[PDB]
């Protein structure tokens, strides 16, 4: 029920292992804010 | 996902050629056709004449 984006924090990796398990039906592609391929999936992303 | 339906075919526009080549990408589950520099989704129920 967010309304601005959520920001998760996980030093235990069960946070991110669950969103992957639920937002599975839904492509999701795991990008890092240092990856070089990050601009092109963000816009892919926001145009699909 | 109109039909569409285009005359005067001697004007032709090779515009249309990815579209009549089928030159399509299927990255995820969306259905991608590249004309000129656009990338348009394409949907399943489109035919043109």
């Amino acid at each position: 029920r967010f309304n601005r984006y959520p920001l998760i924090i996980d030093p235990s990796g069960q946070a991110t292992e669950f969103i992957m398990n639920e937002y599975k039906d839904r492509k999701i592609t795991r990008t890092s804010f240092l990856d070089d391929a990050f601009r092109k999936n963000l816009e892919s992303a926001l145009r699909f | 996902g109109n039909p569409l339906l285009v005359q005067d075919v001697e004007s032709y526009d090779p515009v249309l050629n990815p579209v009549l080549n089928r030159e399509v990408r299927r990255t995820g589950g969306r259905v991608l056709i590249t004309l000129g520099d656009q990338d348009i989704d394409l949907s399943p129920s489109f035919v043109i004449f």
